[PDB]
């Protein structure tokens, strides 16, 4: 969170992809326009992300199931 | 002046080359805050010249590391004044004692 | 340096200061003690933690 | 370049053959000025401040 | 002259005995001063009632023992100290404790009258282990403000009680432990400026709240001396939930809100479709929506135009 | 010009934005370690009694 | 309960620099709060009147020479921070000052005003030598509490004051240093009763009575705190419209400057120009119309 980064790394278990992890998530606010899942708490999005991950809701592979729903839900749409 | 001092002091601030040394006396007849005219002991004095010293002091101008080289005057209206003396101090001098 | 030397007159054993071996109830109390000058920091007593 | 001829097409805007090389204060000092000094050449013109 | 007086911000409450309570901002020179000069009247200058005098019946000194009872006479009396009480109208009311049973002796069995108020009734003063033995004592409370230890009490007590009167260290004052610290605060050129921030926890028999009232009024008794748009208003006449303030204003091309505010009800109300009946149905309209007689508005015509 | 917002737009920014504190020489690797700041009014830095 | 309320009882006055006050009932731990209390307030937010801005004819700046004089001019700026005077009534009052020949011009060198009281009249400013010699400076003196630089000013102020302005340091505290003691009252019956005697030592300026009485005014209203609390078109010019060419030769005409002085006028006040539909059908798109009338116009 803001001071650590142990209770995400509990459910990480790496030192390298909890910033990895989040490298990926954290610039859909940025440039992509989107809005977190946790309470805002006017957070810069590097511990935004980083919240999104120590709440249990992401890893690395359910990241990976909302970029491939989102390209068939244009692949069909252009067609 | 500082207070646990080393006797030193008033050999190396007068020869530092930055006070005025009293080459001759006499009594002080003019004093200013731009310099000092002093009148020579006649005992001092020569059957040549008039004998009235002046030095004029040098003010605020810089120096190398940038810093103030302003000399103070210390001396007195129509006073006693030895040979030798510290007539008026350094920059960082008091009263012809190093003062830092 | 200056903590190592705090904590090392912090907790300490006088034999004569004031309130030897008397009883307390809790820490808190003990720093109502030592803020109010009717006891000391260090004199042994008989306490209860938990 | 073009976007900037545009602005001189505007306004008509003539910046001149004059370009700035002015001495400043280096930012973050205060104080007050004690002299100016002149040094001019040999033979060449003087002004009326020197 | 011109002092930065300061608001009370907050309280951040944990329970109905603590406290933080903090602050901002003071100037600097007052923020160390004002959390030092409440600290010494939290320690020993605030009235209350508390256990002074113990007696009972059978005992010598608390360095006996007592079969019966798991626990030494010191702890017994250790309990009395962490037992809160208090006293209404009198100044000095004794109890009694008398109990049997296999088990602790709690707070529900001293025999108390309306004028004496216990607020922790689980509070154990005694353990019986079988039910042979029991317990039975009277303790005594008395008023003051602070704490006197039992050492300096009996230097101050030069009564010779006889034997088996006990005496424990009186806890008059409320507060059980304060503090208190001084970061900054900004006004928003100056970053200068001290906040104050001051954690307190109290016992019962009080709010932790009412002592910061009650114990500043104190130090300042003693200087007393010394200071001496609506989605229907886009919408025509007709379906306003109405029916005469409708069909007669659009005869005159206004056919909407827009012009009405603006035209005098001198004169469209003088027009042969309103009267002196319709200002109740134009005013009360304006009560609401909040125009005026004669108003400018700022957005009203779209490209939509219609009828019925 | 130093102007009025400045201040509170750039307040705005440092909160959560960390930074690095290097000292040479940076003789093992915990001679660079990342801080995060708390903007005070002066002209040097003041650090933590523990590193 | 048994309290008891202090009153102020002695001045025992034992210069103009030098002072005691004593001060009793005070019962116990109570001499260590209102010993030290008063001690911390005291030290610093204290009123008082101060020099500011000595200024002199005929010396640019701090770091000039004058003749005649003895001394540098930033010793005597140096010399001048230290100078007690007792003003009365206003903020703000510019001293002048005046001598000739040889002697040393000191603190009885002023022409003094009605409210202006100088406590040490006897300070040396300066030491004039020569017998041309004339000084003359032109002296601001303020009245504040706290301490404010020669810098704190400048950013504060960006109004320019003319050259020759030399500013000095605003040391305004006009207490110097104090010290106290908690020995015991004699009350017969409450033989625990202490009192406490406040040495107070500082410079003139100040009656050392009043000094406690605004003292505890600070304090006891910083405890208030405590015992109670726990249209844009309007202004819009006239070439915004992209209009038409002759109407805008005719509105021109017209003489109206602003939007508002157009409707000011009606519909009717335009119609005697040669060379409406145009704006019955501009004016019904961004929001506007014809006819409506202005008052407390123009709001500049």
């Amino acid at each position: 969170a803001r001071v650590t980064v142990q209770d995400a790394v509990e459910k990480i278990g790496n030192r390298f992809d909890l910033v990895l992890v989040a490298a990926r998530r954290a610039r859909q606010m940025q440039v992509g326009g989107k809005d977190p899942l946790v309470p805002e708490e006017n957070d810069k999005t590097t511990v935004i992300a980083l919240r999104e991950i120590e709440e249990g809701l992401i890893n690395n592979q359910i990241l990976d199931v909302r970029e491939r729903q989102e390209q068939q839900e244009q692949e069909a749409a252009e067609l | 002046k500082p207070l646990v001092g080393t006797g030193m002091e008033r050999a190396v601030a007068v020869d530092s080359g930055v006070t005025a040394v009293a080459k001759r006396g006499g009594v002080v007849q003019y004093v200013d805050a731009s310099r000092i005219v002093i009148k020579v002991n006649e005992d001092e004095m020569y059957p040549g010249e008039a004998g009235i010293d002046i030095y004029n002091l040098t003010k605020y101008t810089r120096s190398n590391q940038n810093t103030c080289i302003n000399q103070m005057p210390c001396v007195s209206l129509g006073e006693p004044v030895e040979r030798g003396d510290v007539l008026a101090d350094g920059p960082s001098t008091d009263l012809g004692e190093l003062a830092l | 340096q200056d903590v190592v030397l705090g904590l090392y007159y912090m907790t300490r054993d006088c034999v004569n200061a004031k309130g030897e071996g008397m009883v307390l109830t809790g820490p808190k109390e003990a720093e109502r003690l030592y803020r109010s000058g009717l006891a000391s920091l260090h004199a042994r007593v008989k306490v209860r933690i938990t | 370049t073009p976007e900037e001829k545009l602005l001189r097409a505007i306004f008509g805007e003539k910046a001149s053959d004059v370009k700035d090389s002015s001495l400043r204060v280096p930012n973050g000092v205060s104080g007050t000025v004690i002299d100016v000094q002149v040094f001019t050449r040999d033979g060449v013109e003087k002004d009326k401040r020197a | 002259t011109e002092f930065l007086k300061p608001r009370l911000v907050d309280i951040e409450q944990v329970s109905s005995t603590h406290a933080k309570v903090t602050l901002e901002p003071l100037e600097r020179g007052f923020g160390h001063t004002l959390g030092n000069a409440l600290r010494r009247i939290l320690l020993s200058s605030m009235p209350g009632c508390a256990v002074t005098e113990v007696e009972i019946d059978g005992v010598l000194h608390e360095y006996s023992t007592k079969e019966g009872v798991q626990e030494d006479i010191l702890e017994i009396l250790l309990n009395l100290k962490g037992l809160a009480v208090r006293v209404q109208g009198k100044d000095e009311v004794i109890l009694t404790l008398n109990k049997s049973g296999i088990g602790p002796v709690t707070a529900a069995d001293i025999t108390h009258d309306g004028d004496v108020e216990i607020v922790k009734p689980q509070h154990v003063i005694c353990h019986l282990t079988d039910e042979n033995a029991s317990i039975s004592m009277r303790i005594k409370v008395q008023r003051g403000r602070g704490y006197v230890p039992a050492s300096t009490r009996i230097h101050s007590e030069e009564d010779e009680r006889p034997i088996g009167r006990l005496l424990v260290d009186a806890c008059y004052s409320p507060v059980e432990r304060i503090a208190y610290n001084v970061e900054a605060a900004r006004v928003e050129q100056r970053t200068d400026l001290d906040k104050l921030v001051i954690e307190m926890e109290t016992n019962g028999t009080i709010d932790p709240e009412e002592a910061i009232r009650r114990a500043a009024t104190i130090l300042a008794e003693q200087l007393e001396a010394f200071v001496d748009f609506d989605p229907i208003l886009l919408r025509p006449v007709d379906d306003l939930e109405l029916v005469r303030s409708a069909n007669c204003l659009k005869a005159e091309a206004i056919h909407y809100i827009g012009d009405l505010v603006q035209r005098t009800e001198v004169e469209l109300l003088k027009t042969p479709n309103l009267g002196k009946k319709s200002l109740t149905e134009i005013k009360d309209v304006l009560a609401s929506r909040g125009l005026s007689l004669g108003m400018r508005l700022e957005n009203w015509p779209p490209a939509s135009i219609a009828d019925e | 010009r130093e102007e009025a917002v400045v201040w509170d737009i750039l307040d705005e920014v440092i909160r959560e934005h960390p930074v690095l504190l290097n000292r040479a020489p940076t003789l093992h690797r915990l001679g660079i370690q990342a801080f995060e700041p708390v903007l005070i009014e002066g002209k040097a830095i003041q650090l933590h009694p523990l590193v």
